[PDB]
């Protein structure tokens, strides 16, 4: 209801230590009156089992859900002392469930950037993360997490370096942990050469070849350096649900390479 | 103080008049005269407080215009008033003189000289007197003088038998609080605020044990107040007399009656709370005001019609049914709503409901025309004596009915109305139908039923009945027929060496019955038969596995067979073997007293005599279905409450008994018991309650759980002592029986690591503090010390044993990177080897390894490790900088944790295979399958647990394949921020049992043969630091559980490492039980 | 042939006796002296003589094919025996006189039965003779508890009291089964009972006096075989009908009647122990019951019972 302060209750959460939750930042000065109306059109949507309608409580910018003890989602706006800086924040617990409705409300967040900013991509984001539970945060640039996912190392403490971190962890969305089983890319089936004998066609994301995907010819879309990581999960969200014999299937996703396998035919 | 009140009671039949009379001489109309005060208690209406709730004086009244008649209904009354005190003094008075010729008075003189006065069984009339009319005469100054003289030579008679006159001193403080008592307005006049009452004026009669109770009972019975005393509204609801009397008795005018419709009325007239309106009606039947029928019903046997409606009743012929006769001189005021309360339970069936009907005077029961029951009273002419009439019909279930009525009648009797235990017992009988009944008493009947002989008519043989036709309660023919006793199979002597024992039933033999081992007893020339059925109702009924059950009755000589216990009484196994009482056995015999505890309780039985003496054991074999029973259901071992010997028991008087049975077992010696032969101390420790700690004063063994749990049972006040439910409940625990110890540590300190001595004590880490601090404790006297050895915070400990050397060092790792090595034959050797490049993160170890947290791995040479400065036989570099060693574990291959690794090494410390685990994220969750290895364990499969992961990977070692994971989160998901899930250590028994810790205060016993789990042990302390298998100095195997009590505390936990197989067994023990105890019930 | 047959209006019956050769002797229960009536089934005629000072307690027809002659014996409450010959009823004979009252009779010798529980025996050819002696007398029971059951079904099975006598060629007790121990089933009363009725044939069936059971004993064990609950098969049926067993008859082919106090008669399948049928409203209360065979040769129950006004009833009921 529209008609709601932006009251947010004193709600005691399970997983109360910095370990035991993932926080996501979305920073911009004003996200003008109608954002989160429309936000919560699209928040109220999520639902884990799709890959239960729980005692969810509106905070007119943001909402609680509450969903169980195991896996919750909260998200809504921020902003702290000397900080004027608005910023979304997005709370929910340390595991795959939790994995899985963030990353669907991230997507739903984006989505929303399209359509309530369409063109402004401001809004900054931020990975909050800290290496010992009841200490201080600190925050990652995406654009230089992604980086690093390039690596695929742990974030290292260059000065500690017994101070690591397993980046999935600050960046849950980041890696495809979140997908239906049946289409994490395995990555010892999947023979792809990537030589342009295995071409089939491309696209504004890349170029389309093909691999012998646990033995099977597979098409194979390279998101090759034009919104990696991004354009994928979100032609996997398009993927999802999608059912008929007329349309190309998909045969696993990946994450690690950026390269979508899909039915070939 | 010397108190000068005295009650008077003033009681007669309806239409006396007598309420004018005391009128002129100065429910119930109540007010005091001072003349010397009197309570005068003017009973005018028929308030059966005289009998519901019965220093006073007796004012009988009757009318002597109506004459003898009149004086003869005044028997009751003053049979009632000699039933409940003899010695009061009674003053008889006759009124209306002025319209009753002196014929009647001379008459009445006459009958009172003859039948009265001088008659035993009537409280010895005082004195008496008649007066012309009430308003006034010289017979009334006359009856005042005798009324004052007469109440001051009663008080002078109690002071002769009681030791108390009419200026008897009592303690001035209860006198104050009947003044505080006067001294109040309430509403609805409950009063509960009483202990603030006593706070207001000061704190007088502070022995709220002992002069708390005697203030009360004084205030019952100098009419101040009103207890209740098992009620709920009694202890803490003190009712005023006036509200009491009143609303009950209007209640009765306001003859079935819905419960409903009498809560609607109550409703509008006094709003109580409906807590208070189910204790209404509970009182309504206490004070004989109403009985319940259905749930929904009231009989209100006042007002009931007095005009016996008319019943046809199926069966004429003599031979057709079987009737009992009782006379009496006069029925007993309240003899009949008594009867009928009782009555109304009946049923040929409890082994469609009936057709019921009520005279006041009577019940009838139909049923059916098989089996029916007429109860009622009849007179007949030239018989001044009143009597009932019991008629069923002669067949099994019209003698079951019959066999239900006159118990319930002769123990109606032994409780209300002793003194009449008159009564004369008839049965009728003929020996031709057609013809007239025939009268004998059961005394003489009981005569014949001794020889087993018919019943022959004198004069003519021909003419026999057989005895059971007339009184089949006589011989037993109402038994069940699983007790009925086969003169085939009992087989014993009376002999002088098969005397068991005896008592004032008889004796008791031993003797065998389907050849098996049984007592019998045996009533001998003791009141038997009323004995006997007493017992057998009792012992009907009660059918639980710890009880000592009936192997069959028989009246042809009078015995119970019972069951025998094969090995006697556990008092003297505790004076006899110890050996046999090992802490399983001690277990299942508390187990097994507690249940018959819950059992009698539920039955509303008080036990009231728990001791070694009364546990009979029928097998010391540990591990059987039935090991303890209570004997004889339905000294100095007494609860402080009840050995004031001014209050009633119930079932906390028996928990308390219970706890001390307990402290008994503790301490195998029986050393209170050895006490009672110094019964000076022994009785009144007891009753200070101040007993020594079992452990340090008799030195024994350490048993945790059971020791509180006696402190617990073992409480003061019995308000706040456990039910007997609760106890079996927490008896009915794996973790009591397997819990062995718990050692706290002091405030604030901070372990990191254990090491315990494999030869009894624990070389401790500190992390509580920034500096290398080494503790240590002794696990036998729980002594506790602690230095500061190194610079930096120890991380790691480990034991260098070389027997072959004899000494043994404990290698200390810590940040630093040094590994201080001490001597634990001398503190003052003390040593450092080559420091590491970094800090050390595992040690293990023959060679000690030395995991740092750049991923090398240091080996050094056994012996070598002595020397200081000395370097290590090999390194390898396994992982890197950022991902350190954190596991060596061995069940002679290596195989241990680097980063998300797992690595193993050869004899030679070679590198046999290095599996990524990383890949196990295809299943599971990414960031906890992507985590740093925390353990290591190593048996048919690899049980990999990773930092901050809720769940245990397991490994195919020989295929380097992910085989299953364990989610620890859904285990303690089907159990109902505590529950982090958090997996902290792995530890492995080779039985099957797997022990996992976690990040609460949990610990997950799974079967490694299913990947199942057999339990979850909780609540143990806040969180699980680590776990460690260890063998005591007694050659023990125990789990050590380090675990975090946050105020910061902390503690050590030893646990019986067969904990696994006692959750299973415990399980199955109980479940048998269970089933047997329904079989019992159900066979009945 | 279900012939309903009447008598005079409060005519009682205490005994009775069917020749088997059509006509019944019945004892004038309803007068104060020993009288025998006589009932022609052939005319449906019916006479009375009287035949001794105290009542007919017993009839039993005594026959000598061999002699061309019978008799009908009159045990009487007085103990004496008269002896009547049915072709001439004025050629009457005495048997010695018993120590108590005859209950029963059986006839070759003649069994007599008294109250004092001694079995008389007299040797058939005896009955010719008047101030006969009896060729043997069994000590059995005593005042207290008479012998009643004389049930041959070639040994003599004895009721006396509570127990069950078998009777030798040479009268001997072959066996001697007390019933009192079957209290542990039934009901005490009903089992602490005198015996009236013993049927025959692979068991015993005891009837004993106001009982609603009938005991069934194993004669080759002495062992209790089972109960037939009566009143049971009248709580099936939907103070007439107490139950209590007022006799046993028993056809070789299994089939018991159990006449009861009441109206029903009982109909029982003795090899499978099962209810077969229920005789309705036959009489107000029936007497006795005798399995005969009537002078066209038909298999019949000669049911006698009242219709109280007393009202003898004899129905000659078609086996």
């Amino acid at each position: 209801p529209s008609s709601l302060s932006d009251h947010r209750p004193v709600i005691e959460l399970p997983h109360c230590e910095n370990s035991e939750i993932i926080i996501r930042l979305y920073e911009m000065p004003y996200f003008p009156m109608g954002f989160w109306s429309r936000l919560i059109n699209r928040l109220l949507e999520i639902s884990p089992y799709m890959l239960l309608r729980p005692n969810r409580m509106y905070w007119r910018q943001g909402i609680y859900l509450n969903w169980s003890p195991e896996a919750y989602c909260l998200v809504g706006s921020e902003v702290l002392d000397n900080h004027p800086e608005s910023f979304l924040k997005i709370t929910v617990p340390s595991c795959r469930k939790g994995c899985i409705l963030l990353g669907q409300v991230v997507d739903h967040i984006d989505s929303l950037m399209e359509e309530w900013f369409p063109g402004l991509l401001l809004l900054k984001k931020w990975a909050l993360y800290s290496f010992n539970d009841g200490e201080e945060h600190q925050k990652i640039l995406l654009d230089d997490l992604m980086k690093k996912a390039e690596e695929g190392d742990l974030l290292v403490n260059p000065d500690q370096p017994r101070l690591t971190i397993p980046i999935s962890q600050i960046a849950p969305d980041l890696i495809l942990a979140d997908l239906p089983r049946n289409i994490m890319l395995n990555n010892d089936e999947l023979e792809f050469e990537q030589a342009p004998e295995f071409l089939l066609g491309d696209g504004s994301f890349g170029s389309v070849y093909r691999a012998a995907y646990e033995g099977e010819e597979v098409a194979v879309k390279i998101f090759n350096k034009h919104t990696s990581l991004r354009l994928l999960r979100q032609e996997l969200v398009v993927l999802c649900h999608l059912h008929h014999p007329s349309l190309i299937s998909l045969l696993a996703a990946g994450i690690r390479p950026r390269m979508l396998v899909m039915e070939l035919a | 103080v010397p108190y000068n009140r005295m009650k008077l009671m003033i009681v007669g039949n309806t239409g006396s008049g007598k309420t004018t009379l005391l009128q002129q001489l100065m429910g119930i109309d109540v007010k005091d005269w001072p003349i010397l005060v009197l309570n005068v208690w003017d009973f005018a209406g028929r308030e059966e407080f005289y009998s519901t709730h019965p220093r006073a004086l007796y004012l009988a009244v009757y009318d002597l215009s109506k004459g003898q008649a009149e004086v003869d209904a005044m028997k009751p009354w003053l049979f009632n008033i000699k039933a409940r005190a003899s010695s009061s003094p009674v003053i008889l008075v006759g009124t209306h003189l002025d319209v009753s010729d002196e014929k009647q008075r001379k008459a009445c003189m006459s009958k009172i000289t003859k039948e009265l006065l001088n008659k035993r069984g009537f409280p010895a009339i005082r004195d008496y007197h008649f007066v012309n009319a009430t308003e006034e005469s010289d017979a009334l100054a006359k009856l005042r003088k005798t009324i004052i003289n007469e109440s001051l030579n009663f008080k002078i008679r109690d002071q002769l038998v009681v030791g108390q006159l009419i200026p008897d001193c009592y303690v001035e403080l209860e006198k104050i609080i009947l003044s505080e008592r006067k001294n109040v307005p309430i509403e609805f006049p409950v009063i509960d605020r009483k202990r603030l009452l006593q706070l207001v004026r000061e704190n007088q009669l502070q022995l709220d044990e002992n002069e708390l109770p005697h203030a009360v009972h004084f205030l019952n019975e100098s009419g101040v107040l009103l207890h209740f005393q098992a009620l709920q509204l009694s202890d803490l609801y003190f009712v005023e007399p006036k509200w009491l009397c009143k609303i009950m008795a209007q209640i009765l005018t306001v003859g079935i009656i819905s419960r409903r419709d009498v809560e609607k009325f109550l409703s509008k007239k006094r709003k109580f709370p409906k807590n208070y309106m189910s204790q209404y009606f509970k009182l309504l039947e206490k004070f004989q005001i109403a009985l319940p029928i259905g749930e929904e019903y009231l009989l209100v046997p006042s007002s009931l019609s007095d005009h016996r409606p008319v019943i046809e009743l199926p069966h004429c012929e003599n031979s057709e049914i079987i009737i009992r006769l009782y006379e009496m001189p006069y029925f007993p005021m309240g003899f009949w709503s008594r009867l009928i309360n009782r009555l109304l339970e009946i049923s040929p069936y409890m082994l469609l409901r009936p057709n019921r009907m009520y005279w006041r005077q009577g019940i009838y029961l139909n049923w059916s025309p098989e089996a029916y029951c007429l109860v009622g009273s009849e007179v007949l002419d030239n018989h001044p004596e009143s009597f009932l009439k019991i008629t069923v019909p002669s067949c099994r279930k019209g003698c079951i009915l019959l066999g239900q009525v006159v118990d319930h009648i002769d123990s109606l009797m032994e409780e209300w109305f002793p003194g009449l235990l008159l009564l004369k017992k008839w049965a009728l009988y003929s020996f031709n139908d057609g013809e007239e009944h025939q009268k004998i008493l059961l005394d003489d009947l009981m005569k014949k039923a001794e020889e087993g002989d018919l019943l022959v008519n004198p004069d003519q043989p021909r003419l026999t009945i057989p005895i059971s036709q007339i009184a089949p309660d006589l011989i037993l023919a109402d038994l069940p027929r699983n007790i009925m006793l086969n003169n085939d199979e009992l087989e014993f002597e009376q002999a002088p060496e098969f005397l068991l024992g005896d008592g004032s039933f008889g004796s008791v033999y031993r003797a065998a019955y389907e050849g098996e081992e049984v007592a019998v007893k045996i009533f001998n020339k003791h009141t038997s038969l009323r004995l006997l059925r007493q017992e057998l109702v009792v012992l009907c009924h009660l059918h639980h596995p710890s009880l000592i059950s009936l192997l069959a009755a028989g009246i042809r000589p009078r015995m119970l067979v019972m069951e025998l216990a094969s090995k006697g009484s556990l008092d003297r196994l505790l004076q006899q073997d110890k050996a046999s009482l090992t802490r399983t056995l001690q277990h299942r015999i508390a187990l097994h007293v507690a249940d018959g505890l819950r059992y009698l309780h539920s039955a509303m039985i008080i036990y009231r005599d728990l001791k070694p003496h009364n546990v009979l054991l029928f097998t010391l074999y540990p591990n059987a279905a039935i090991i303890a029973k209570i004997a004889d259901y339905g000294p100095g071992f007494r609860a402080p409450e009840v050995a004031r010997g001014n209050v009633i028991y119930n079932q906390q008087a028996d928990v308390y008994s219970f706890g001390l049975l307990l402290y008994d077992i503790l301490t195998t010696g029986g050393r209170i018991v050895e006490g009672l032969k110094f019964p000076n101390e022994f009785d009144e420790l007891e009753i200070q309650g101040k007993l020594p700690d079992p452990v340090k004063e008799y030195g024994c063994a350490p048993w945790p759980m059971v020791e509180k749990l006696i402190k617990q049972c073992l409480k003061e006040n019995p308000q706040e002592r456990p039910t007997s439910a609760q106890v079996f409940d927490i008896l009915n625990s794996a973790e009591l029986v397997c819990l062995t110890r718990r050692i706290l540590l002091p405030k604030n300190v901070i372990v990191e690591c254990m090491v315990a001595t494999h030869h009894a004590s624990i070389w401790l880490g500190c992390g509580h503090t920034d500096r290398g601090q080494l503790s240590f404790l002794d696990l036998n006297t729980e002594g506790y010390t602690s230095e500061e050895v190194a610079d930096s915070r120890i991380l790691c400990l480990a034991l260098v044993h070389l027997p072959v050397e004899k000494e043994s060092w404990i290698v200390s790792g810590t940040q630093s990177g040094t590994l201080l090595v001490i001597n634990t034959e001398d503190g003052k050797k003390r040593h450092t080897l080559e420091k590491m490049t970094d800090s050390v993160t595992c040690l293990y170890c023959n060679f000690l390894l030395v995991g740092t947290a750049d991923g090398k791995l240091a080996i050094f040479e056994d012996k070598t490790v002595k020397l200081k400065g000395a370097a290590p036989l090999k390194i390898l570099n396994i992982g890197n900088v950022s991902t350190p060693l954190m596991c060596l574990s061995e069940s002679n291959v290596m195989w241990g944790g680097c980063g998300t690794k797992i690595f193993s090494f050869s004899n030679d410390f070679t590198i046999q295979k290095l599996i990524e685990t990383r890949t196990s994220q295809l299943f599971s969750y990414a960031a906890f399958s992507d985590s740093n290895i925390i353990t290591v364990v190593v048996d048919t499969a690899l049980y990999i647990a990773k930092q901050n992961s809720p769940v245990v990977e397991v490994w195919d070692k020989k295929t380097e394949k992910l085989c299953g994971l364990i989610d620890c989160v859904h285990f303690l998901r089907e159990v109902m921020m505590s529950y982090s899930g958090r997996v902290k250590t792995l530890c492995l028994q080779k039985n099957t049992a797997l022990w996992i810790g976690t990040g609460g205060g949990h610990i997950l016993l799974l079967d490694l043969s299913t990947r199942r789990l057999i339990r979850v042990i909780y609540n143990f302390c806040n969180s699980v630091r680590v776990m460690m298998t260890a063998q005591l100095g007694s050659l023990k195997n125990v789990m050590l559980v380090l675990g975090y009590n946050r105020e910061i505390q902390s503690c050590l936990t030893v646990w019986d490492i067969n904990l696994p197989h006692e959750v299973q067994n415990l399980e199955k023990h109980i479940e048998v039980r269970k089933e047997l105890a329904e079989k019992m019930r159900r066979t009945s | 042939l279900t012939r309903r047959i009447l008598l005079p209006k409060n005519v009682i019956v205490e005994c009775m006796v069917a020749t088997h050769h059509a006509s019944i002797w019945l004892g004038c229960g309803h007068t104060d002296r020993g009288q025998l009536s006589f009932l022609d089934l052939n005319t449906e005629g019916y006479t009375s003589e009287e035949v001794a000072d105290s009542r007919i307690l017993c009839l039993a027809l005594v026959h000598l094919p061999v002699e061309k002659e019978s008799w009908i014996v009159s045990g009487t409450q007085s103990g004496t025996l008269l002896v009547i010959n049915t072709e001439d009823g004025k050629k009457r004979h005495t048997l010695e006189k018993m120590t108590d009252s005859v209950t029963c009779l059986y006839c070759n010798f003649l069994l007599v039965g008294t109250a004092d529980g001694k079995l008389a025996i007299f040797e058939d050819k005896t009955v010719k003779l008047k101030g006969a002696a009896p060729l043997k007398i069994l000590n059995i029971g005593n005042v207290s508890t008479p012998l009643m059951c004389l049930s041959e079904s070639n040994v003599m099975w004895g009721g006396c009291g509570t127990k069950i006598f078998s009777f030798s060629n040479d009268f001997t007790i072959q066996k001697l089964i007390e019933t009192r121990t079957s209290q542990l089933f039934s009901y005490a009363a009903f089992s602490d009972s005198n015996i009236i009725t013993v049927v025959v044939d692979t068991a015993l069936y005891i009837a004993k006096q106001n009982s609603p059971v009938v005991e069934v004993w194993d004669k080759k064990t002495e062992k209790l075989c089972g109960l037939i609950d009566c009143v049971h098969f009248l709580r099936e049926v939907m103070m007439s009908y107490s139950g209590r067993v007022k006799t046993l008859c028993l056809q070789k082919n299994t089939a018991l009647w159990i006449g009861t106090g009441g109206g029903h008669i009982l109909l029982l399948d003795l090899s499978t122990r099962r209810l077969i049928r229920v005789i309705y409203n036959f009489c107000n209360s029936v007497r006795v019951m005798m399995t005969a065979q009537l002078g066209s040769l038909k298999n019949v129950m000669l049911v006698l019972g009242y219709n109280r006004e007393i009202q003898s009833c004899l129905t000659v009921w078609d086996i």
